C-alpha cells in the first residue's frame, strides 16, 4: 500500500 | 523484559529518579494509591477503578503493582515512540524537498529516485493522492503523520 513504499522510503534515509 | 534490556545504564538511571517519583515510599513498587496521590497532583479526580486501569496497562505480571522493571517497560515503549516521531519529521523534512510545508508530486519523484526506489510514476502519484486528505494536491505534515501512523 502508499505507507509500506512511504516506510520503504524511510528506511533507505 | 527484551525492551528494557535495550536502555543504556544511563537512561536506567533517569528512569529509577522518574520511579521515585511515584513510589514515594521507597519500597520498590508502585500502588494504586500512590499513583493516586500523583494523578491528584496533576488535578485529577480518578477513581479506584481508574487508577486500577492505568496500573493493569503497565502490569505485566498482574499483582496489581508496579515494579521497577514494568516502569522500565513502559518508559522503553514512550522512547521508542518518540523516536518514531523523531524518524517521521525527520522524513518529512527530505521529502518535503523545497521546504514550504507541502511534500508535491515532483518533490516525492525526486526524493524516491535519489533513494534507488524504482516506483513508478503512476505509483508515486497514488501515494501524494492517498495521504492528501483535505484534496490540495499535496501532502502536509499531519497528512504525511497520518499515513505513517501504524493501521
Ligand atoms: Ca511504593
Ligand atoms: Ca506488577
Ligand atoms: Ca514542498
Ligand atoms: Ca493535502
Amino acid at each position: 500500500n502508499a505507507q509500506k513504499k512511504y516506510y520503504n522510503a524511510m528506511k533507505k534515509l | 523484559n527484551a525492551m528494557a534490556d535495550q536502555l543504556t545504564e544511563e537512561q536506567i538511571a533517569e528512569f529509577k529518579e522518574a520511579f521515585s517519583l511515584f513510589d514515594k515510599d521507597g519500597d520498590g513498587t508502585i500502588t494504586t494509591k500512590e499513583l493516586g496521590t500523583v494523578m491528584r497532583s496533576l488535578g485529577q479526580n480518578p477513581t479506584e477503578a481508574e487508577l486500577q486501569d492505568m496500573i493493569n496497562e503497565v502490569d505485566a505480571d498482574g499483582n496489581g503493582t508496579i515494579d521497577f522493571p514494568e516502569f522500565l517497560t513502559m518508559m522503553a515503549r514512550k522512547m521508542k515512540d518518540t523516536d518514531s516521531e523523531e524518524e517521521i519529521r525527520e522524513a518529512f523534512r527530505v521529502f518535503d524537498k523545497d521546504g514550504n510545508g507541502y511534500i508535491s508530486a515532483a518533490e516525492l519523484r525526486h526524493v524516491m529516485t535519489n533513494l534507488g526506489e524504482k516506483l513508478t510514476d503512476e505509483e508515486v502519484d497514488e501515494m501524494i493522492r492517498e495521504a492528501d486528505i483535505d484534496g490540495d494536491g499535496q501532502v502536509n505534515y499531519e497528512e504525511f503523520v497520518q499515513m505513517m501512523t501504524a493501521k
